[PDB]
C-alpha cells in the first residue's frame, strides 16, 4: 500500500518539487507541513505518500538526492522544501559533472550507502510497499548514474516491490551533455533490466505542447514539469482514491506489459488547452478521447501511429459513465485498428477514478506501449556509435575506470530492444 | 430456509450495494439495521436490527471503505467487511494464488460463522465479474473450499460477462480462460450479463444516454431481486434457489444461463401504455431486452424459465406459454420439452426511489440456456489465442507461478466445452 | 376490429396531424390521451388514456419534431414518432433505397409491436405523396414489407397526386412513375386528391382565397373521417374497410378511387339553404366538386361509393340514386352495374372549431373511379418522357444505383395501365 | 444534419464575416459567443452551424482561411471574430499574390495540409454531415488557387457529402488583377468536376440592384455582402427550421441538376426595394414571384430570358398559402414559357419554409440554372485565350512551374461547358 519516491539530479529534484507540490495540494497540506483541507479522503489515503509526523504533520516519504549542497538549497528554500524533513536529504559535495562514471561507477557510489541506509529506515516506517518511483534524467550523471545505482541496490533488497521510473529521454534537438546519448545508453544497459517500467518523457514535444495547445509564451521548467507531475499524479491517485475501475498500480503494470523486456512508455495528458478555447469546449467522454490519442498531446516525442500498439492505458478521473467510457473506447479501436497489434483483442485496457482533479471537471491520463519508441532508442544508438568510435569525452570515463566492451555491450542492449520491438512489430 | 450472498470484487460488492439497497427497499429497513417489520436473509438482534447474511470481500481497502463511510455502514457487521491491503492486479495468478490466497481462511471462516448462524442453509450465491482479478481469481479459489464444505448446497454464480468491445483488462482472455478451467467444475450455475447490452436498454427502453454502473446496477438489482426477494416471498407457485437450481440445470458441465429482463421501461414510456402478462412476456424474447450480447435466434434454446411479479394470474401466463411456444420462432433442442419453470409470486415488483425504471404492476424475468453462448467462447478463443500466441503479457502471471502448459490446457477445456454446445446443438 | 394509420412523409404527417386531431375531436379526447368515453383506433392504458394505433415516420427531424412539441405530444407514444436525420431529398432512390431502407426495419417493428397490440388487425392505411422522397419512396418500400407479413389485411394508401401546374419537386414525375411500377404490384387501393383542385374548391365552395395546407388538410380530414370514425360507428349500414376495398377494389390492378366531397361550405352558404340527401348527392356528381382536377365527364364511371353522415334516411337516398343513375350524363362501362355502395351511419358529420365548413346536418362522401384517371398518366408520361429524353437529373438517381431500363421500364408499366384503362373503356 | 463552411481570400474572408454576423442573428447568438435569444428554434437546430462549448458558447463551424495575418485579425477585431476559436485561423505569411500557382499549385499548397487537419477534427465533431461550403473568388489566389486544392482534398475525404460553393465571378468591369480570367479558368478545370454546384455572383450586379432598385448611394462590400449573405442564409434556414416543403439541400440539389457537368447558379432575392416605396409597396406571393423573376434582380450578370432556363428554385420564407404559390408558379412557367427547356415539364420547382427573415414578413431566394451562363463563360474564354497567347504574367505562374499545356486544357474544358450548355439550349 505504500509508495517511496526518489528524486535525483538536478532535473529529478526540479520535477519532484512540483510533483510533491501537486500531491500535497490534492491533499490539502499546507507547504509548512501540516493538513488544511477539507476532505474526507484528504486524509483518509495520506499514508501511500505521507507520514503523519507528531503534530499532524506530514512527512514526504521520499528522498531528494544529488551531490551539490545548492541544488538541495534551492529546493528547501521553497513551500514544501519545509515539508521535507532533512533527513531525507541526501547529497555530497562535489558534483557528478553529469558523468555516469562518477555518479554510478565511482564516486556517487560512495554516497548511494548512506541513501540506501535511509530508504531502509523509510521501508521500515511503512506498512506495506506497493512500491517505488524513481525521478530522473536519462543523460545525467546523478541522475541516471548514481539513480540507476540505487535502483539495483533497491530492486535487490525488495524484488517483490514495484520498480518505476519516469525519466527525461535526451531530445533530438536540446542535448546538454556531450555524451548524454553515452550516459543514455549506459542507463538503457543497466535499467531496463532493473526495473519494471519506464516513462519516456521529451522536453522538445512538451514545449510544443506548451504553445501547441495551450498557447503559451513564456513557460519555464515549472511549468512543463507541473505538466509531468499532472500524469504522475495522475497515476497514483486512483490508487488512493475509490474510483470504479481497478485501481492498482501493480495491475497497471501487469496489463502494460506483455513481454519482460519491453517496458517503456509514452504519457499523455487531456484535457489539455488554453483558455480562450475554453470557452468553446465541451467536456465529454469523446472529447478527451479525442485528446488522448492524438500524438500531439503525447509528452514524448514518438508518434504512435508510425509504430504498432501494444498496450493503451487510459484512466479517468471524475464522474463518467461506464457505457460511454466503453464504447470511446471501442470506438477507438475500431478506428485506429491498424495500428493496434493484432495479438492482443481488445488492446485498450481502461481505468476509472471518481476524483478529478482540483479544478477540473474531468481528466485523463494516456498511456501507451508503442513500437514508435524504439525511435528514441535508435536516435541515440546511432549517436553513440559516433562517439563510440571517437571516445569523446571518454578519457573523462575511462579514466574513471569505465570499460569500453562495458559500452559495447551496452550498444547491443540498446540494438536489441529495437529488435524485440521489430519482434512484436511485425 | 437461508441463504448467504457473496461479494467479491467491485463489480461483486457495487452490485451487492444495490442489492442489499434493493432488500432495503423491500422491507423498510433503516440504515442502522432498524426493520419495522424476511428472515431468509437476515439475522435478528435483540433490537430488531437484522444483518444481512453477506460477506464483503475486497483485497484494496478502498471499496469496502466506500460501504464503510456510506449510509449502509450501519447495517453491515464490521466482520463482514473483509479487506485486505493488496490487489490482484487483474490476474487471477495473484488473486487465486499468490495473494487472495492469504486472506481467504479468514474469508471463509467467516462464511463457516454465518453457516453455523444459518438454520437450514439452502445455499448461497456469489457476484463477481469474468475478467478480474478478486473478481474471478479470488471467486474460484472461493468455490474450492466452499464446494467441499457446502457441498451439498446451492452454489450460484453471477458474474460480469466481459464485454466484446470494451474491456479495461488486457488480460481479460486469460483470467477469464482459468476461472473456466476452475469454475465449470466447481460450481453449480452461474449467470452472466454484458454491460454493453446493458447500456443498450437503458438507451432504449429507459432512454438514459449516460448510463453509470450505479444505474447498471439498479437494473440488475431488479433481476437479482426477483429471484431472491421475491422467491422467498408468498405467490401462488413458490419456487425456492435449490429448486431453481433443480429446474435451470440440465447438464453437469455448466450451464450458463443468461439473463433477460422485461419490463425495462422508462416513466414516460410506461404512460400510454398497458402491458399484459404476455405482453411483457412477448417482450421477454426479443434480442432487445437481452441482457448480453448475444443473439437468442442464432442458437437453440435448451433451458428457460419465467418469474412473475405482482399482477400476474396463471390463466393468462398459460396463454402466453402457449403463443411464445408455438408463435415464436424460437428453436429449441431436443432434448427438451418445453417445461418452463413458472415461478408466481403475489409479491408486486420494486423499484429503487430515484430510479429509472417506471412503477410496474407486474414483472417477467427470463433464465435462458441458448447454444449461441459457443459464439462468447469463440470470442475469447481467440482474443486469448491472439495474446498467447506472441505470449503478450504472459510474464506477469509467470512470475507468480502460472504454468504454460495450464493456460494451453484451460483454453482446451473451453474448446471442449464449446464441443458440447456442439453436441447439444445436435439434434437427435 | 382495428386498424393501423401510417403516416409518411410531411404530407402524410401534417395531414396525419389534422386526422388524429379529428378523432380528437370526434370523442372529446384530450392532448394527453385522456378520453372521457372508439376503440378500433385508439389504445387504452389504465388511466384511461389512448394511444392512437399510428406511426410517424420522417426522416428529416423537423416534422416530427414539430409533432412532439405540440399539443398532441402527450398524446403520441415517443416510440410512435420515428425520425432519422436525412433526406430523402425528394428522391426515390435514396427514400426506397439508400436511406430510407436504413430505418425502415426499425420502423416495421414498431409497426409489429403495434401489429401484436392489435387483437383483430383489420387492416391499414398509408398516407403520403406521390411525389416526394419519402412521400413515395419510402412508402412503396414499406408496402414491399407490409405486404408480406400482412398479405391478408387491408393495404390502403392514400396519396396526394401531383398536380398538374403547380410542382416543387422537378423530378416528380420520375418518383411517381417509379412508384407506379412499384405500388401497383403491392398495395390494394390508392386514392388520391389534388391540392390545386381543392384550391377551387376553397376559393369557390368556402369562399377562401388564402388556402395553406392547414386548411386543406382539414377538408381532407373530413373525408378520411368520414370512412375511419364513421365506419366504425354506429349506422344503418355499417361499413367496414375490408369492405370497402371488397366494394371498391373491380380489378387486380390498381385501381384508383378518386375522392369528391359533398358538402363544402361556407358559414354563410349554408345560411338560406336546405340540403337534402339527394341534393347533397348532386353535388357529389359536379365535376365543381371533384377533389381532382379531372373531368369526370369525360371518363366513364366503374365504381362509385356513397358513405353517409347523420340525417340520411335510405328512402331518400334510394330516390337520390334513381336520379343520378337516370337523370345524369354519367356514363358507365358495361361491366359494371350500377352497385354503389351506400354506407349508412347515423353517425353526424363533424366540424373543426375554427375551420371554414359549416356545421352540417348530413354528407356525403363519394369514391369513384373513372377512365379519366388514363389522362392523368398521360400527363405523367409526357412529364416523365420530356425530362428522360434528355436526361435531366439523371445523375441525382443514377449516383443511388438506379438504372435507365428501369425507368423506362417503370413509363411502360405505366403505359400498360394506361392501355388497361383504354381497355376498360372498351365497352363489350 | 450539419454543415462544415471555409472561407478562404480576402473576398471570402470578408463574405463571411457577414454570412456568420447574419447566421447568428438568426439563433439569437451574441457577438461574444453566446445564446441570448428567445426562440425555440433558436436554439432547436443550432447544430448545423454551431458546437455548443462549454459554457453555453456557440463555437461557428466554419475555417479562416489566408495566407496574411493582417486581414484575418482584422476579421477577429470585429464582433463575431470574438466567437470563431484561434483555432478555426489558419494562416500562413506570406501572401500568395493572387497567384493560383502559388495558392494551388506550390505554396499555399503548404498550408492545405494544416487546414485539412483541423478539417478533420471537425468533420469528427460532427454527429451527421449534410455538407461542405465554401466561400471564395474564382479569379483570385487564395479564393480559388488554394481554395480549390482544399475542395479537391474534401471531396476525396467525404465524397457522399454536398460539396458546394459560392464564388465571385469576375465583372466583366471590375477585374483586378490582369490575370483574373486566367484564374478562373484554372479554376474551372478544377472546380466544375471537384463540386456538386457553384454560386455565381457578379459585384457589378450587385452595384447595379443597391442602386437600382435600393436606391442606395453608399454601399460597401458589406453592404453588398449583406446581400449574399441573405440568398446563403436564406438556403439554409429551411433546412434547419420547420417548413412546408421540402427542406433538405440535397434535395436541392438534385432538383436542380439534370446533368453531371452544369452545375452553375444565378441567384436572386426578394423583397428587395427602397423604403420609400415600402409605403407603397403590397406584400403578396405574386409580389414576391415579380420581384423574383426581375432579371434585373438578379446577383449574377445574366440575362435568364436571353438564355433558356433548365432549372428554377423557388424558396419561400414565411407564411403563405400553398394554393397562392403553386398558382403563381404555374403562372410564371405559363407566361414565360419561352424560355423554359421543353425537356423538363414543370420546370419551376418550390421549397416553403414557415420562418421569415427577422424583420420582413415574408422572402424569397431565387436559383436558377440557365444557359444564360455561358455568356460568362465565353467572356472569361476570350479573354483568356488573348491573355494565353501573350504569356501575360504566366512567367510567374510558369516561374512557379504551371505548366502551359495544362492551362490549355482548362481552355478546352471551358469551352465544353459552353458547347454543354448549346447541347441542352438547342
Ligand atoms: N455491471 C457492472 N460491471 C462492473 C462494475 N465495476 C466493474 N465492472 C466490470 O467488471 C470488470 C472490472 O473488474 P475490476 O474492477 O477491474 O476488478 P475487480 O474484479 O474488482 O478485481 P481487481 O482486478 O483485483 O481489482 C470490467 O469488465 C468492468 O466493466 C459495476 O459496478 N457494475
Ligand atoms: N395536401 C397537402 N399536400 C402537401 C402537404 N405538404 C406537402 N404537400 C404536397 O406534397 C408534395 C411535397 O412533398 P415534400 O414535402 O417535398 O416531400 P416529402 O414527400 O415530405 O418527402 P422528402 O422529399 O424526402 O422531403 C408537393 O406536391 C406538395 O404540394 C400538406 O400538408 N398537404
Ligand atoms: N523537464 C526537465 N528537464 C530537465 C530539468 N533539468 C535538466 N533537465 C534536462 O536534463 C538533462 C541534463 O541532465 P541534468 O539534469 O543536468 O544531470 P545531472 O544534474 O548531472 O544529474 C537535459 O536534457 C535537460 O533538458 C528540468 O527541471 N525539467
Ligand atoms: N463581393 C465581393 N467581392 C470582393 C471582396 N473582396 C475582393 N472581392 C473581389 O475579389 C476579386 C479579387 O480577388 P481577391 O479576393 O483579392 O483574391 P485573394 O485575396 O488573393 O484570394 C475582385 O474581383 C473583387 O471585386 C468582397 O469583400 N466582396
Ligand atoms: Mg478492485
Ligand atoms: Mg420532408
Amino acid at each position: 500500500r505504500e509508495i517511496v519516491h526518489i528524486q535525483a539530479g538536478q532535473c529529478g529534484n526540479q520535477i519532484g518539487a512540483k510533483f510533491w507540490e501537486v500531491i500535497s495540494d490534492e491533499h490539502g497540506i499546507d507547504p509548512t507541513g501540516s493538513y488544511h483541507g477539507d476532505s474526507d479522503l484528504q486524509l483518509e489515503r495520506i499514508n501511500v505518500y505521507y507520514n503523519e509526523a507528531a503534530g499532524n504533520k506530514y512527512v514526504p516519504r521520499a528522498i531528494l538526492v544529488d551531490l551539490e549542497p545548492g541544488t538541495m538549497d534551492s529546493v528547501r528554500s521553497g513551500p514544501f522544501g519545509q515539508i521535507f524533513r532533512p533527513d531525507n536529504f541526501v547529497f555530497g559535495q562535489s558534483g557528478a559533472g553529469n558523468n555516469w562514471a562518477k555518479g554510478h561507477y565511482t564516486e556517487g557510489a560512495e554516497l548511494v550507502d548512506s541513501v540506501l541506509d535511509v530508504v531502509r529506515k523509510e521501508s521500515e516506517s511503512c506498512d506495506c510497499l506497493q512500491g517505488f518511483q524513481l525521478t530522473h534524467s536519462l543523460g545525467g550523471g546523478t541522475g541516471s548514474g548514481m539513480g540507476t545505482l540505487l535502483i539495483s541496490k533497491i530492486r535487490e533488497e525488495y524484488p517483490d516491490r514495484i520498480m518505476n521510473t519516469f525519466s527525461v529521454v535526451p531530445s533530438p534537438k536540446v542535448s546538454d551533455t556531450v555524451v548524454e546519448p553515452y550516459n543514455a545508453t549506459l542507463s538503457v544497459h543497466q535499467l531496463v533490466e532493473n526495473t519494471d517500467e519506464t516513462y519516456c518523457i521529451d522536453n522538445e514535444a512538451l514545449y510544443d505542447i506548451c504553445f501547441r495547445t495551450l498557447k503559451l509564451t513564456t513557460p519555464t521548467y515549472g511549468d512543463l514539469n507541473h505538466l509531468v507531475s499532472a500524469t504522475m499524479s495522475g497515476v497514483t491517485t486512483c490508487l488512493r482514491f475509490p474510483g470504479q475501475l481497478n485501481a492498482d498500480l501493480r495491475k497497471l503494470a501487469v496489463n502494460m506489459v506483455p513481454f519482460p523486456r519491453l517496458h517503456f512508455f509514452m504519457p499523455g495528458f487531456a484535457p489539455l488547452t488554453s483558455r480562450g478555447s475554453q470557452q468553446y469546449r465541451a467536456l465529454t467522454v469523446p472529447e478527451l478521447t479525442q485528446q488522448m490519442f492524438d500524438a500531439k498531446n503525447m509528452m514524448a516525442a514518438c508518434d504512435p501511429r508510425h509504430g504498432r500498439y501494444l498496450t493503451v492505458a487510459a484512466v479517468f478521473r471524475g464522474r463518467m459513465s461506464m457505457k460511454e467510457v466503453d464504447e470511446q473506447m471501442l470506438n477507438v479501436q475500431n478506428k485506429n485498428s491498424s495500428y493496434f497489434v493484432e495479438w492482443i483483442p481488445n488492446n485498450v485496457k481502461t481505468a476509472v477514478c471518481d476524483i478529478p482533479p482540483r479544478g477540473l471537471k474531468m481528466s485523463a491520463t494516456f498511456i501507451g506501449n508503442s513500437t514508435a519508441i524504439q525511435e528514441l532508442f535508435k536516435r541515440i544508438s546511432e549517436q553513440f556509435t559516433a562517439m563510440f568510435r571517437r571516445k569523446a569525452f571518454l578519457h573523462w570515463y575511462t579514466g574513471e575506470g569505465m570499460d569500453e566492451m562495458e559500452f559495447t555491450e551496452a550498444e547491443s542492449n540498446m540494438n536489441d530492444l529495437v529488435s524485440e520491438y521489430q519482434q512484436y512489430q511485425d | 430456509r437461508e441463504c448467504i450472498s457473496i461479494h467479491v470484487g467491485q463489480a461483486g460488492v457495487q452490485i451487492g450495494n444495490a442489492c442489499w439497497e434493493l432488500y432495503c427497499l423491500e422491507h423498510g429497513i433503516q440504515p442502522d439495521g432498524q426493520m419495522p417489520s424476511f428472515n431468509t436473509f437476515f439475522s435478528e438482534t435483540g433490537a430488531g436490527k437484522h444483518v444481512p447474511r453477506a460477506v464483503f470481500v475486497d483485497l484494496e481497502p478502498t471499496v469496502i471503505d466506500e460501504v464503510r463511510t456510506g449510509t449502509y455502514r450501519q447495517l453491515f457487521h464490521p466482520e463482514q467487511l473483509i479487506t485486505g491491503k493488496e490487489d490482484a492486479a487483474n490476474n487471477y495468478a495473484r488473486g487465486h494464488y499468490t495473494i487472495g490466497k492469504e486472506i481467504i481462511d479468514l474469508v471463509l471462516d467467516r462464511i463457516r460463522k454465518l453457516a453455523d448462524q444459518c438454520t437450514g442453509l439452502q445455499g448461497f450465491s456469489v457476484f463477481h465479474s469474468f475478467g478480474g482479478g478478486t473478481g474471478s481469481g479470488f471467486t474460484s479459489l472461493l468455490m474450492e473450499r466452499l464446494s467441499v464444505d457446502y457441498g451439498k448446497k446451492s452454489k450460484l454464480e453471477f458474474s460480469i460477462y466481459p464485454a466484446p468491445q470494451v474491456s479495461t483488462a488486457v488480460v481479460e482472455p486469460y483470467n477469464s480462460i482459468l476461472t473456466t478451467h476452475t469454475t465449470l467444475e466447481h460450481s453449480d450455475c452461474a449467470f452472466m450479463v454484458d454491460n454493453e447490452a446493458i447500456y443498450d436498454i437503458c438507451r432504449r427502453n429507459l432512454d438514459i444516454e449516460r448510463p453509470t454502473y450505479t444505474n447498471l446496477n439498479r437494473l440488475i438489482g431488479q433481476i437479482v431481486s426477483s429471484i431472491t426477494a421475491s422467491l422467498r416471498f408468498d405467490g401462488a407457485l413458490n419456487v425456492d434457489l435449490t429448486e431453481f437450481q433443480t429446474n435451470l440445470v440440465p447438464y453437469p458441465r455448466g450451464h450458463f444461463p443468461l439473463a433477460t429482463y422485461a419490463p425495462v421501461i422508462s416513466a414516460e414510456k410506461a404512460y400510454h401504455e398497458q402491458l399484459s402478462v404476455a405482453e411483457i412476456t412477448n417482450a421477454c424474447f426479443e434480442p432487445a431486452n437481452q441482457m448480453v450480447k448475444c443473439d437468442p435466434r442464432h442458437g437453440k434454446y435448451m433451458a428457460c424459465c419465467l418469474l412473475y411479479r405482482g399482477d400476474v394470474v396463471p390463466k393468462d401466463v398459460n396463454a402466453a406459454i402457449a403463443t411464445i411456444k408455438t408463435k415464436r420462432t424460437i428453436q429449441f433442442v431436443d432434448w427438451c420439452p418445453t417445461g418452463f419453470k413458472v415461478g408466481i409470486n403475489y409479491e408486486p415488483p420494486t423499484v429503487v426511489p430515484g430510479g429509472d425504471l417506471a412503477k410496474v404492476q407486474r414483472a417477467v424475468c427470463m433464465l435462458s440456456n441458448t447454444t449461441a453462448i459457443a459464439e462468447a467462447w469463440a470470442r475469447l478463443d481467440h482474443k486469448f489465442d491472439l495474446m498467447y500466441a506472441k505470449r503478450a503479457f504472459v510474464h506477469w502471471y509467470v512470475g507468480e507461478g502460472m504454468e504454460e502448459g495450464e493456460f494451453s490446457e484451460a483454453r482446451e477445456d473451453m474448446a471442449a466445452l464449446e464441443k458440447d454446445y456442439e453436441e447439444v446443438g445436435v439434434d437427435s
